[PDB]
């Protein structure tokens, strides 16, 4: 069969489903933002932006 | 104007209001100093709550802030009554004496922390 590394090699001659993997790469990537955004805000202390902004933290 | 019994009150938030005098009211209230006096209502209606910030340094101006009322209008003091003295030198002094003189109140600041006080004149 296929070796592990060209598994996704089915997708050549599939535009559909092509298009379904890049949707779920990108439902992923946007997921990762939202999910990285409220991590962000549950440790991110807004009391001090002289000497405690964003990237010190 | 149309004096409010209860029923039109209830549930407006008017129950949390001071009375109100118009714009026709800028007179003047003689003061006999051989006369007693007392204060027979006196009502104070918070209209917004500042909360000192406590600042890193120390020393700065550390600014009272806006808040958010979250405990609804349930904030005012009223039913106050108590002498009004006259005194030698022609100034008076209220002595409150009893009242609905408190109320809990409690207002949030900017980041969700939560500051409760006793809203109050007592004595
Ligand atoms: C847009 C970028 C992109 C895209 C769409 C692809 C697409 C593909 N590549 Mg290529 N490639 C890329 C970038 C890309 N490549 C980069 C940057 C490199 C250098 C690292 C490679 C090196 C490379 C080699 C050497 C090979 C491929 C192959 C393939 C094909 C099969 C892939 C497969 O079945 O993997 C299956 C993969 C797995 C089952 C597990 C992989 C696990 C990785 C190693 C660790 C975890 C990755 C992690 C989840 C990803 C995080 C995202 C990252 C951006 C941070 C497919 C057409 C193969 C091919 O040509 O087949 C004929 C092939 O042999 N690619
Ligand atoms: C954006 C990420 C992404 C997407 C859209 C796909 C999409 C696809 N993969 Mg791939 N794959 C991925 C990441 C992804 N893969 C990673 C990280 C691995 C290593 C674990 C694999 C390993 C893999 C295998 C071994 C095979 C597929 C196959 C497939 C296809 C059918 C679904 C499947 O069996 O998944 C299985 C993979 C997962 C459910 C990912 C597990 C995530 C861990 C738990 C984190 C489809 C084209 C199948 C195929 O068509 O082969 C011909 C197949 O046999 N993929
Ligand atoms: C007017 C024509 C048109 C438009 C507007 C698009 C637009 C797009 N194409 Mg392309 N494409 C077209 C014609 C078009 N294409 C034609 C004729 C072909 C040959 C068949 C293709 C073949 C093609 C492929 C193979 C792929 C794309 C992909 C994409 C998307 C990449 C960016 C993305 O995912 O953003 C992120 C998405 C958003 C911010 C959301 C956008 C909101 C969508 C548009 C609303 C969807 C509802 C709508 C009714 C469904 C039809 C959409 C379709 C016309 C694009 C983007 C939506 C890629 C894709 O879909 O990746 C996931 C992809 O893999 N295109
Ligand atoms: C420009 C930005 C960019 C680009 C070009 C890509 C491109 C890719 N992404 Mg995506 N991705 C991005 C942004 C990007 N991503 C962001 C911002 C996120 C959110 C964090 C993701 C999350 C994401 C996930 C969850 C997955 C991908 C996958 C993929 C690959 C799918 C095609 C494939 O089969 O490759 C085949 C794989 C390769 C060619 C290997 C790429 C190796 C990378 C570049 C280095 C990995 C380093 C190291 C070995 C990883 C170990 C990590 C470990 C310590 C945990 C492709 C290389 C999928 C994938 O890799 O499927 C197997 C996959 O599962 N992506
Ligand atoms: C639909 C609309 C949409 C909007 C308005 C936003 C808005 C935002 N996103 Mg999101 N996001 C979206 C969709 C959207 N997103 C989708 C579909 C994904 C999944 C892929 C993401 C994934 C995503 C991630 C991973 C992250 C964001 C982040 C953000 C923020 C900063 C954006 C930034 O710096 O872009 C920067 C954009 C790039 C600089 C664009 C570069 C474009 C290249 C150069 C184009 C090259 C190709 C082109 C064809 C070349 C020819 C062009 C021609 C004109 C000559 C912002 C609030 C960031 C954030 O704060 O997360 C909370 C962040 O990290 N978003
Ligand atoms: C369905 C739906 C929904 C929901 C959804 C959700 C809830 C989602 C989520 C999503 C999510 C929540 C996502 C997430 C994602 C994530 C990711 C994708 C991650 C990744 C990662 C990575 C890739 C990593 C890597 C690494 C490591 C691990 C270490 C170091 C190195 C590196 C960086 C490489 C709603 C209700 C809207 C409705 C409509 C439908
Ligand atoms: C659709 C998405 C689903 C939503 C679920 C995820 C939401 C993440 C949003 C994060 C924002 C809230 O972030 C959260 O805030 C409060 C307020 O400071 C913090 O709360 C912490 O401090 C306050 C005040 O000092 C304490 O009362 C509390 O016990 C303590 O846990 C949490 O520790 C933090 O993690
Ligand atoms: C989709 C996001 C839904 C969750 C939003 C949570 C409320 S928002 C949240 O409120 C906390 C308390 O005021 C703040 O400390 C924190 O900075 C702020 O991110």
């Amino acid at each position: 069969g296929l070796p592990w590394y060209r598994v996704h090699t089915v997708l050549i001659n599939d535009p559909g489903r092509l298009i379904a993997a890049h949707l779920m790469h990108t439902a992923l990537v946007a997921g990762w933002a939202g999910s990285m955004a409220l991590y962000e805000l549950a440790t991110f202390d807004p009391s001090d932006p002289v000497l405690n902004p964003m990237w010190r933290q | 104007a149309a004096t409010l019994t209860y029923d039109d009150i209830v549930g407006t938030g008017l129950a949390n209001k001071c009375p109100t005098l118009d714009d026709t009211a800028r007179g003047a209230y003689p003061i006999d100093s051989s006369q007693t006096y007392r204060i027979a209502r006196l009502c104070l209606q918070p209209t917004t709550f500042l909360v000192k910030e406590e600042p890193k340094n120390k020393r700065q101006e550390a600014e009272f802030v806006p808040t958010k009322l979250v405990t609804r209008e349930t904030t005012s003091l009223d039913q106050i009554q108590g002498e009004l003295k006259v005194n030698s030198d022609g100034s008076l002094t209220f002595v409150e004496e009893d009242g609905i003189d408190f109320q809990p109140v409690t207002v949030q600041m900017a980041g969700g922390e939560r500051i409760p006080l006793l809203f109050t004149v007592k004595n």
